[PDB]
C-alpha cells in the first residue's frame, strides 16, 4: 500500500496520460500542418460613402469617398485596444493562407469592355460603385473599363486588378509574396525517404509516379529542439520518452516460427533438474517463458532504445537461468540503457550467484554509489580471459552518439550489429559449465552449469537474435528525425529478465524484418510529431513576443505555455510541475521569432495607430483647455471640437491613471482649472445640438473621475454641428463664433483614392498540393529468407 | 549628436542596400530603423540657422512608411524610397553643416544648433540606433 | 557591375560569416543571400576570354543550396558552404580580369566582357544586394 | 584566435548597438550572439598574466542573460548590458595582453597563454561567428 502511495506521488508530477497505450492513438491523430487556402483577399477597410459639409456647416448635395473600418469594434482603453490588437494578430496567423490561386478569386468586371475580370468580388463592387458615382473623373471610369487581367497558362502566372486599402495590400502582398508550397519533384520525393533506408538492399524503392511541373508540397518544419526540454525538464522528458517507447512498441515487428514452447519447457525442465533440488520456488522457475514473453520482450528491448526510455530490471535472485539470459541481455543491450540501481542489482547477482563462486573468489561487498559497477570490479578481479573480456566487453559496450543527416543518433558497437560478440559470451558461459564451483552443493552446481549450457548451446539463435535485434534497431532509428538524447528517465519500463529467458530459449531462424509500410508510417509519425512541435513552438514564441512587445504587462504566459503543451498532443497538463513550467516559459521567451509570424507582427504593429485611428467609437484623448477654443470647421462634421494634435498641453496617460490608482495630480489639476490632455483610447458622445454646445455640457464630464478615482467612465462630448441640427439655426441666424473648453483628439478618415488602391496581384495559375510524399514511393522487399544485415551477410544464418 | 549620427546612418544604409532587386531580407532590418526614423520625425517642425551666409531653411516631416511585403525589391520601392531619402539626407546635411559654424566657450561639447538641441530630446532617442563610427 | 560587386560581397560575407559553430542566426539572411545566388546563377553558362594571355575559362554552375534547418553551423554546412565559395570566387576573379583587361572609346563605362554584359541582364538583378563600399 | 576574434567583436557590437531607444529589431541577433557567449563562458575560470610585470588576473562567468522581449531598448536594458560587456572587454583586453607578451621558437603560432588554449577547445567553438578583419 505504501509503495503505491509514493509511486503515485510521484506520477502526479509527470504529465504522462495514465493508460499509457492510448497514448499511441494521440500520437497517430497529429496530422500535418493543415494547408489554408485563401477564398477572398483579407480586408479591414472598405470604401464608403460619407455626407460632407461645407465650411458654414451645410451639408453638400454629394457623398465623399472615405476607408471605414469593415468591423468597427475596437474597445475603450490603451490596454485593451493593445489586447485587441494581439487578437487580431493571433486572428491573422491562424487565417494566414499557405498559398494563393487568384483565378478562383477572380469575378467578372461588369463595365469591362474587353472582358475584364477582378480579384475579388469585394473589388467587383467597389469599381462598379466608383463607375456609377457622378463624381469620378472620366479617365478612372475609362481605366475601369479597360484595365485588364493577364493569364499567362505558359508561364503559369496570373495578375488580376484589385482595389485593396494600403494595409490590406500589404496583407494581400505578403501573402502572395511568402507561400510555402515548393515545387515538387521525384528527386524531392526520392531524397523524402530516409538515407540508411534508401542504401538498404532488403528494401527495394520505386517510383511508379510522374510528378507534373504543378505539384506542390510544403516542408515539414523538422528543426532540432530549441527549447532542449531533455535538460532540466524531468517530467516532460518522462513523457516525451513513454509516448516515444509506445510508438515504438507499435512499430517493432512479431517474431514468426519461435521454437515450441512445451518442448523447450521439457528440455529446461530436464536439463536443470529443479524437482531434484530444495528450492522453495520450484514451479516459479519456468514460468513467464512463453512465446508471449518473447514478443514482449523483443518490442520492449526495441522500443526502448529508440525512444531512449530508461528500463529497469525485474527479476528473482533465486532464478539462476533468468541471471545466465540477463548475462546476454547485458552483453548485447548497452549497460546505459538501464537505471543504475538495476544495472547494478542485476550485475551483482550475476557475480555473487555465478561467475564468483564459479571461481572460488570471496563474495563480492558491493557498496552502492560506487563509480564502479559489479562487473567493472570483476573484469580487474577476474583472471580468466574468456570471462574476463567478456566482462570487458559487457562494461564498455554503451551507446555511441553520431549524426545522420542532422539527427543525433545512438547507435551499438559493431560487434553487436554482427552478432560476433555473443561468441565471447558463449566462451566466458563455456568456462563458466567447466568450473568447480569449489564449495557449491553438487546438485545445484550441476542445475547452475547446466542453465550455463542452456544458453550456451544456443550459440546460433542468439547470434541470430543479436543480428535481428540490431538490424531491426537500424531499420527503425533511421525512421527517427528527432535528436535520441539518452537521459536516465523519472520512471523505467520494467523488463522481466523471465521474458529475456524466453526471448533467448525460443527465438528460431525467422527473419522479421520492418514492412516498407510500417517504416513510412513510423516515419510520416516521427515527422508529423516534429513539425507540430516546432510550427506550435513558433506560435507560442510568437504569440508571447508579440505581448511582450505590445505591452500587455497583465498576460499570463502561463497559459500560452498551457495552450502550448496541450497543442503537442502528449501532455496532460494538470501534472507538469510549476518550476518547469516556469522553465519553459524562459526557455521560449528567449527564442527568436519566426520570419513570417515576425513580418506579420511587424505588418500590424506598424498599422496599429492607423487602425485604431480609423475607428468611430473611439478617440485618441481629449483636451480640457479651460478657455474659449473657436470650433473647427471640418468636411466631415461642420464644425467639431476636434483637436489635431496635443501640442501645448500636459499630457495625463490614462492607462497609467488607472493601473496606480493615484488621482492626486488630476484632482488637483481639475479643481484648480488646470489646462491638461487626457490621452487614452476614449469612449466619445456625438452631440449635435447647438443649444448643448451653449449649455457647455463638454466641460461637465470629468467631476465623475474624481468622484469615482475611475477613467472608465469618461465619455468627452464631440460636437457635430452641421445643417442636420435640429437647432443650427443658431449658428446661421446669428453672429458669434462657436467656440467650446474641451476638445477631442480624434483623427479625419482617409479618402478614398483610385491610383493609390489600383494593383496588380500576382500568384500562379494552378497547382495541386501534395501531402504524404511518400505515398509516390512503392515500396517492396525482399524475401525475409533473404533479407541480409549491414555488413552483407544474411541476418539469421543458421537456417 | 547619438541621434543625428543615427539619422545619417540610417540614410546611408538606405541608399546603400535599397538597390533594385534585393531581397527585402537584406533590408528587413533596415527598413524597421527607417521607418522607425520617419515615425519618430513625422509632426515636426525645425529649422536650419541664418548664421553667416547659411540660408534659413524650414524642414517638415509628413511622410508615409516603406512597404515591407515584398520578396525583392523593385523600381517602384527603390523610387519611393528615394524620393524620402533625398529629403532626409537633405535635411542632416543641413543640420550637419548649422552645427559645424557654431562654437561655444561655455559648454562647447553641448549642441550649438537649435535643430540638435531639439534633436537631443527624448522624444528622438527613438532614433539612436548602431553607434560604429 | 552592380551584380558583380553583389556577387563578390556575397562571397566575402559567406568566407567570414560561414565559420564552423556559429549561430545560424548570424547567417540567416547571408544564407538567403547565397541561396539566392546560387538559384539565380544556376544552369547558366559562363565564359572568360582569351584576351591576350589571359586564358579562356568555361563557367557551369550546378550547386546545391545551403541548408536553413541548423542551430548552430557544424563541420558539414562548413566544408558544403565552402567548396561552391572557392568555385564562385574564382569565377568572380576570372570575370573581373576580364573585365579589367578591356576599353572603348565608345561606351567605356558600359561592360566590355561578354561575363559581365550576361551580368547585366534582369535575369540576374536578384543578386543585387548591400552597395556599400 | 577565431573565439578571441569573435568575443571582442561580439563585445564591440555590443557596445555600438546596444544603445537607450534603439529598436530591438536592430540588435536582436547581436543579442543572440551576445547570450551565446554568455552561456558558453558562464562557469568557466580563467587566469592571465604570470610574465614580467603583467599582473594575475583571475576571471569568473555568472552573468545572466540579456532580456529579449522589449520593443526599444531601454535605460535597465542598457545598464545590465554596459555591466556584463565592461566585465568581459576587461577580460578580453587582459587575454589579448596576455597572448602578445609570449612567444614560441617551435610552434609561435599556436596560441601561448593558457587562457587562449582554454579558448580553443571545443565547448568555446560555439561562440565563434563573423569574421571580416
Amino acid at each position: 500500500h505504501q509503495k503505491e502511495v509514493q509511486y503515485e506521488i510521484l506520477q502526479k508530477t509527470i504529465p504522462t496520460f495514465e493508460p499509457k497505450e492510448s497514448i499511441l492513438k494521440k500520437l497517430e491523430d497529429i496530422k500535418p500542418e493543415q494547408v489554408k487556402k485563401q477564398t477572398k483577399l483579407f480586408r479591414i477597410f472598405e470604401p464608403r460613402q460619407l455626407p460632407v459639409y461645407r465650411a458654414n456647416g451645410e451639408k453638400e448635395l454629394r457623398n465623399r469617398w472615405y476607408w471605414k473600418l469593415k468591423r468597427d469594434t475596437l474597445p475603450d482603453g490603451d490596454y485593451d485596444v493593445r489586447e485587441y490588437f494581439l487578437n487580431l494578430y493571433d486572428q491573422v496567423l491562424t487565417e494566414m493562407p499557405d498559398y494563393l490561386l487568384l483565378k478562383d478569386m477572380a469575378v467578372e468586371n461588369k463595365n469591362s469592355r474587353d472582358a475584364g475580370k477582378v480579384v475579388d468580388s469585394e473589388t467587383a463592387a467597389i469599381c462598379d460603385a466608383i463607375f456609377q458615382d457622378e463624381e469620378t473623373e472620366g479617365v478612372v471610369r475609362r481605366f475601369i473599363a479597360e484595365m485588364r487581367q493577364r493569364v499567362q497558362a505558359d508561364r503559369n502566372v496570373v495578375n488580376y486588378p484589385s482595389i485593396l486599402h494600403p494595409i490590406d495590400h500589404a496583407f494581400n502582398e505578403y501573402f502572395l509574396q511568402h507561400q510555402l508550397v515548393e515545387p515538387l519533384n521525384n528527386d524531392i520525393i526520392f531524397n523524402y525517404i530516409p538515407e540508411r533506408i534508401r542504401n538498404d538492399v532488403n528494401y527495394i524503392l520505386n517510383m511508379d509516379r510522374n510528378l507534373p511541373s504543378t505539384a506542390r508540397y510544403i516542408r515539414p518544419n523538422l528543426l532540432q529542439d530549441r527549447l532542449n526540454l531533455h535538460d532540466n525538464f524531468e517530467s516532460l522528458w518522462d513523457t516525451i520518452t513513454t509516448s516515444n517507447y509506445i510508438l515504438a512498441r507499435s512499430v517493432v515487428p512479431d517474431l514468426k516460427e519461435l521454437v515450441s514452447t512445451e518442448a523447450q519447457i521439457q528440455k529446461m525442465s530436464q536439463d536443470l533438474q529443479l524437482e531434484a533440488l530444495t528450492i522453495q520456488s520450484e514451479t516459479q522457475f519456468l514460468t513467464g517463458i512463453n512465446s508471449q514473453a518473447a514478443n514482449d520482450c523483443f518490442k520492449t528491448l526495441i522500443a526502448a532504445m529508440l525512444s531512449q526510455r530508461t528500463m529497469s530490471l525485474d527479476f528473482v535472485t533465486t532464478n539462476y537461468m533468468s541471471l545466465i539470459s540477463g548475462m546476454w541481455l547485458l552483453t548485447v543491450v548497452p549497460n546505459d540503457m538501464f537505471i543504475r540501481e538495476s544495472l547494478v542489482a542485476c550485475q551483482l547477482a550475476i557475480i555473487n550467484t555465478i561467475i564468483y563462486p564459479a571461481f572460488g573468489m570471496q563474495r563480492m561487498h558491493y557498496r552502492n554509489g560506487d563509480p564502479q559497477t559489479p562487473f567493472q570490479i570483476a573484469e580487474q578481479q577476474i583472471q580468466n580471459f574468456q570471462v574476463a573480456n567478456w566482462l570487458h566487453f559487457v562494461n564498455n559496450n554503451q551507446f555511441r552518439q553520431v549524426v545522420i543527416d542532422g539527427v543525433l543518433n545512438q547507435v551499438l558497437n559493431d560487434n553487436i550489429r554482427n552478432g560476433h560478440v555473443v561468441n565471447q559470451l558463449m566462451e566466458a558461459l563455456m568456462q563458466l559449465s567447466r568450473q568447480q564451483f569449489p564449495t557449491m552443493p553438487v546438485d545445484y552446481k550441476r542445475s547452475i552449469q547446466r542453465g550455463i549450457l542452456l544458453l550456451s548451446n544456443r550459440l546460433g539463435q542468439l547470434v541470430d537474435l543479436t543480428r535481428l535485434l540490431a538490424y531491426n534497431y537500424e531499420t527503425l532509428m533511421a525512421c527517427i528525425t528527432m535528436n535520441m538524447q539518452h537521459v536516465q528517465t523519472l520512471t523505467t519500463e520494467k523488463l522481466q529478465l523471465t521474458s529475456v529467458t524466453s526471448l533467448c530459449m525460443l527465438i528460431g531462424n525467422a527473419t522479421v524484418i520492418p514492412s516498407p509500410q510500417t517504416l513510412f508510417h513510423y516515419y510520416n509519425v516521427n515527422v508529423n510529431f516534429h513539425s507540430n512541435y516546432n510550427e506550435r513552438i513558433n506560435d507560442a514564441v510568437a504569440i508571447i513576443t508579440a505581448a511582450n512587445r505590445l505591452n500587455l504587462y497583465q498576460k499570463k504566459m502561463k497559459s500560452i505555455v498551457e495552450d502550448f503543451l496541450k497543442r503537442l498532443q502528449i501532455f496532460d497538463i494538470s501534472r507538469v510541475p510549476d518550476d518547469q513550467m516556469y522553465r519553459l516559459r524562459d526557455r521560449l521567451r528567449l527564442l527568436p521569432v519566426e520570419i513570417r509570424r515576425l513580418d506579420i507582427f511587424n505588418l500590424i504593429l506598424m498599422n496599429m495607430e492607423q487602425i485604431e485611428r480609423a475607428s468611430d467609437k473611439i478617440a485618441q484623448g481629449v483636451i480640457i483647455a479651460y478657455r474659449d477654443m473657436q470650433l473647427e470647421r471640418d468636411e466631415m462634421y461642420g464644425y467639431v471640437n476636434i483637436a489635431r494634435n496635443l501640442d501645448g498641453f500636459q499630457q495625463i496617460n490614462l492607462e497609467e491613471l488607472m493601473r496606480t490608482g493615484d488621482y492626486a495630480q488630476i484632482t488637483n489639476m481639475l479643481l484648480n482649472n488646470q489646462p491638461v490632455a487626457l490621452v487614452g483610447a476614449l469612449p466619445f458622445i456625438t452631440d449635435s445640438s447647438v443649444i448643448s454646445l451653449v449649455a457647455k455640457l463638454d466641460a461637465t464630464v470629468f467631476a465623475q473621475i474624481v468622484k469615482l478615482r475611475k477613467v472608465d467612465t469618461l465619455k468627452p462630448i464631440l460636437y457635430k454641428i452641421n445643417s442636420d441640427s435640429n437647432d443650427f439655426y443658431l449658428v446661421a441666424n446669428y453672429d458669434w463664433v462657436p467656440t467650446s473648453t474641451t476638445k477631442v483628439y480624434k483623427q479625419i478618415p482617409q479618402q478614398f483614392d483610385f491610383r493609390a488602391s489600383m494593383h496588380m496581384l500576382t500568384s500562379n495559375l494552378t497547382f495541386t498540393v501534395y501531402s504524404d510524399l511518400l505515398a509516390f514511393v512503392s515500396a517492396d522487399t525482399v524475401e525475409p529468407i533473404n533479407a541480409v544485415a549491414f555488413d552483407n551477410m544474411r541476418i539469421m544464418n543458421e537456417l | 549628436m547619438d541621434v543625428l549620427y543615427s539619422l545619417s546612418k540610417t540614410l546611408k544604409d538606405a541608399r546603400d542596400k535599397i538597390v533594385e532587386g534585393t531581397l527585402y531580407s537584406n533590408v528587413s532590418d533596415l527598413i524597421q530603423q527607417f521607418n522607425q526614423m520617419i515615425i519618430t520625425m513625422n509632426g515636426n517642425e525645425f529649422q536650419t540657422g541664418g548664421i553667416g551666409n547659411l540660408p534659413i531653411r524650414n524642414w517638415n516631416f509628413d511622410f508615409g512608411l516603406l512597404g515591407t511585403t515584398l520578396l525583392n525589391l523593385d523600381a517602384n520601392y527603390v523610387e519611393t524610397a528615394r524620393n524620402t531619402i533625398d529629403y532626409f539626407v537633405d535635411f542632416v546635411d543641413n543640420v550637419c553643416m548649422d552645427e559645424m559654424v557654431r562654437e561655444s566657450q561655455r559648454n562647447g561639447i553641448a549642441p550649438q544648433s537649435d535643430s540638435l538641441r531639439k534633436l537631443s530630446g527624448i522624444k528622438f532617442k527613438r532614433i539612436n540606433f548602431d553607434n560604429s563610427s
